[PDB]
RNA sequence: AAGAACCUUACCUGGUCUUGACAUCCACGGAAGUUUUCAGAGAUGAGAAUGUGCCUUCGGGAACCGUGAGACAGGUGCUGC
RNA sequence: CCGGCCGGGAACUCAAAGGAGACUGCCAGUGAUAAACUGGAGGAAGGUGGGGAUGACGUCAAGUCAUCAUGGCCCUUACGACCAGGGCUACACACGUGCUACAAUGGCGCAUACAAAGAGAAGCGACCUCGCGAGAGCAAGCGGACCUCAUAAAGUGCGUCGUAGUCCGGAUUGGAGUCUGCAACUCGACUCCAUGAAGUCGGAAUCGCUAGUAAUCGUGGAUCAGAAUGCCACGGUGAAUAC
RNA sequence: AUGAGCACAAAA
């Protein structure tokens, strides 16, 4: 079940906190105006891969990428069941 | 898919929760995959001693779990070693220290998962379906409370068309959210496909 | 001295505080006229006065926080009746007849799943 | 001047708890206001019930934080030594600040 | 007071403050707050507390 | 539509119209990115952009300056 | 489908890998990890520089990495009759 | 110092905990001397007070082998795996669901009044300054009854337009940009300048709604770097009609 | 006005 999606988007997250926050914030800090350029131009040398915005957020339980809640952490279908067992703390049907 | 989950729906009513901890937005995903990590080791490691509830509470240094069992000789091994293992081997999957608390049930024929649980070994052994849920009926009303309803669906015998069976005895009242109902389901997987359980326990009212 | 209503509406609490005095009344710390004498329901505001057969006897205080203007208008009329409750006891059966002393409970009820209002049904097609 | 904010999910866990803290408090003799109820979040959440498509058959959930706030204002010794492990629920989140 | 300054990684002690005669690591430390969050485990569960440097003093 | 703050160049495309340019007239250079802003270095070069199955030439000229590589390449056929 | 810009990708053209992108077993080793050059559309392929510990009965524990072999891994392939 | 001012019983509102309260409980009539019904007193609410959750045994071999799990069959140097670009956004057409309109109960400008519900740490992001604007500047606060999103809008007075394809309508297009992200050609969202298609209330047919209902008006959340006219929730005005 | 034929193992 996906065991290929699962792993590029754990290869994803690896390597995004590998190369941000230690070169992609200071690039994007160049990129900012200061309150063509030779700095902009050094700038241009980024990698693709790297980038937080190829992260898509999975189910932990299924891989499922759509009907995700972030709260949870889990995919609609398997929020249901942990609800129904009464394994997420506090959840209740909403009755109102 | 008419009928909803009893345990969901009286979960505000009068049942407990299975995981009774407390957590913001940001430690709430990973707790509860933390939960399902220590939930699946334990019930992949005691299945052979039939664990029903694993009752979770996390005051947030640690975590402490409250296991029930039929057979607490079986968890505990020989003086606590078994215990001692799970306990060790649990702390270092979910990454923070574990206390494990074990509580002996009593009545293992009126508690649904060792129900559930029976008649599924039962249909791995091959035990014909009717005399599997008619002991399970019988013996449930015979050791106690007033409601027993047993329903196990699909592939019932080999036949290649999956039948809904269900056995019934006593009152059994899904309505009324009063009701002390223990749902809880498992699944047989035999040699020509797989089979499910569907047990309902109905205690009294509370 | 002072005389007090609780005044809801479903929407609007209207704390009304009625003395002896003069017959202008303030709502908000802002005259009725300037409050919604622009708009309608001020009749509706000065009907337990005129049920009571003289509005220049007495004085208003009116707070109300919530709801709109017709909300506000109504949860101010429930105060003032019920400050005329704690005025005096035999204006309960003008009152009663009048109607004026039950409480609205039309809410607005909520929005239900798969209809795009509490009611309504999005269109329908045998085909 | 010290004063503990508190929430749970379970309003019966967090009574029990903010009595605890109240009866601590007061027998050792301490100036704490009542304790007051802030108002619960309630958090809506809305999922389907099925696999494949059904759009209108559709479930409705709630998460109910239960925040309080016990309001110490006096402080004593014995009363900011007895503070510690006060509640002790696994439900109740307590939160010591000024 | 000598020493008002505090670390991540530092003893704390208030006289007012009920995280006093425990062990206590602070959270964060706030410039712009003029007080600092100190993370100190009540019944198992870690609490910031936001204290005046003047008003802790480190034992 | 993009950012004042900078143009959009491929840096691999970058050097080798570099190298296209040092060189002189030379075999059309073949390159996957359309996303790239062409420049007057770039006009005058016989670059071939690739679109889906196969690499369509293009002649750059000065009338396309600001429009990106892929707009000369068509990703559809209809018709 | 409660969110299709190469990225979520299953579908297409093309460049590539075959005990494998994701697991466990065997043997040979190297800590891990970090910086940087040449190409290439990138995957990758050649190089280098830095670091090289907690160990124990120096068994270089154990992770991680690479390499050779099968056991196998994988499938969003078919049948919801 | 118009900061609902600060000692503050805390009045009242508000918040959430324990309760009270409505049960045909009374009083006449009908019926059988029965359930029950019709009226009225009382009362906030009267006969199920309103809404919601709760969906029996089963039917359709209804839907999902693509959420997951699974019996059988199949590939297993190729139906597996990793990349760049393209596609899922195409377009002689036909249908469903919605949005904006065809204006004068309206459009446009100025001045103003009244909410509820929510969200926020890889976050919401004041104030002040700049820019016609979208926005941009080392700028406080707040993991929240405090800080931010955040301006509610229909309404109300004033002034203008006086039935035109119009000061109705905004599609389309050409220039100039802003945001986001490694990159907005394919294939994003807004702003500004200019253009101003069809559209004069809609054939056969057909849909929803019995009260805070329909219409109409805005607001928030989920998903999400960004992108709703979809979904889910929230309140303002508020009908007509059941012989 | 009409609607192909088969496709109901459900058992000591």
């Amino acid at each position: 079940a996906k065991q290929s999606m699962k792993a590029r988007e754990v290869k994803r997250v690896a390597l995004a906190d590998k190369y941000f926050a230690k070169r992609a914030e200071l690039k994007a800090i160049i990129s900012d105006v200061n309150a063509r350029w030779n700095a902009v131009l050094k700038l241009q040398t980024l990698p693709r891969d790297s980038s937080p915005s190829r992260q898509r957020n999975r189910c932990r339980q299924t891989g499922r990428p759509h009907g995700f809640l972030r709260k949870f952490g889990l995919s609609r279908i398997k929020v249901r069941e942990a609800a129904m067992r009464g394994e997420i703390p506090g959840l209740k049907k909403a009755s109102w | 898919g008419q009928k909803v989950h009893p345990n969901g729906i009286r979960l505000g009513i009068v049942k407990p929760w299975n995981s009774t901890w407390f957590a913001n937005t940001k430690e709430f995903a990973d707790n509860l995959d933390s939960d399902f990590k220590v939930r699946q080791y334990l019930t992949k490691e005691l299945a052979k001693a039939s664990v029903s509830r694993i009752v979770i509470e996390r005051p947030a240094k640690s975590i402490r779990v409250t296991i029930h069992t039929a057979r607490p000789g079986i968890v505990i091994g020989k003086k606590g070693e078994d215990v001692e293992k799970l306990r060790k081997v649990v702390a270092d999957i979910a990454g923070v220290p574990a206390q494990i608390n074990i509580a002996e049930v009593r009545k293992p024929e009126l508690d649904a998962k060792l129900v559930a649980d029976s008649i599924t070994s039962q249909l791995e052994r091959r035990v014909m379906f009717r005399r599997a849920m008619k002991r399970a009926v019988q013996n449930a009303m015979r050791l106690g409370a007033k409601g027993i309803k047993v329903e196990v669906s699909g592939r019932l015998g080999g036949a290649e068309i999956a039948r809904t069976e269900w056995y019934r005895e006593g009152r059994v009242p899904l309505h009324t959210l009063r009701a002390d109902i223990d749902y809880n389901t498992s699944e047989a997987h035999t040699t020509y496909g797989v089979i499910g359980v569907k047990v309902w326990i109905f205690k009294g009212e509370i | 001295n002072q005389y007090y209503g609780t005044g809801r509406r479903k929407s609007s609490a209207a704390r009304v505080f009625i003395k002896p005095g003069n017959g202008k009344i303030v709502i908000n710390q802002r005259s009725l006229e300037q409050y919604f004498g622009r708009e309608t329901a001020r009749m509706v505001v000065r009907q337990p006065l005129e049920l009571v057969d003289m509005v220049e006897k007495l004085d208003l205080y009116i707070t109300v926080k919530g709801g709109g203007i017709s909300g506000q208008a109504g949860a101010i009329r429930h105060g003032i009746t019920r400050a005329l409750m704690e005025y005096d006891e035999s204006l309960r059966s003008e009152l009663r007849k009048a109607g004026f002393v039950t409480r609205d409970a039309r809410q607005v009820e909520r929005k239900k799943v798969g209809l795009r209002k509490a009611r309504r049904r999005p269109q329908f097609s045998k085909r | 001047r010290i004063r503990i904010r508190l929430k749970a999910f379970d309003h019966r866990l967090i009574d029990q708890a903010t009595a605890e803290i109240v009866e601590t408090a007061k027998r050792t003799g301490a100036q704490v206001r009542g304790p007051i109820p802030l108002p619960t979040r309630k958090e809506r959440f809305t999922v389907l019930i099925s696999p494949h498509v059904n759009k209108d058959a559709r479930d409705q959930y709630e998460i109910r934080t239960h925040l309080r706030l016990v309001d110490i204002v006096e402080p004593t010794e014995k009363t900011v030594d007895a503070l510690m492990r006060l509640d002790l629920a696994a439900g109740v989140d307590v939160q010591i600040s000024l | 007071r000598p020493k008002t300054l505090f670390e991540p990684g530092e003893m704390v002690r208030v006289n007012d403050g009920p995280f006093a005669d425990f062990n206590g690591v602070v959270e964060e430390v706030d410039y712009e707050k003029s007080r600092l969050k100190v993370s100190v485990s009540i019944f198992g569960r870690a609490t910031p507390v936001e204290l005046d440097f003047s008003q802790v003093e480190k034992a | 539509r993009s950012l004042k703050k900078g143009p959009f160049i491929d840096l691999h495309l970058l050097k080798k119209v570099e190298k296209a340019v040092e060189s002189g007239d030379k075999k059309p250079l073949r390159t996957w990115s359309r996303r790239s802003t062409i420049f007057p270095n770039m006009i005058g070069l016989t670059i071939a952009v690739h679109n889906g199955r196969q690499h369509v030439p293009v002649f750059v000229t000065d009338e396309m300056v600001g429009h990106k590589l892929g707009e000369f390449a068509p990703t559809r056929t209809y018709r």
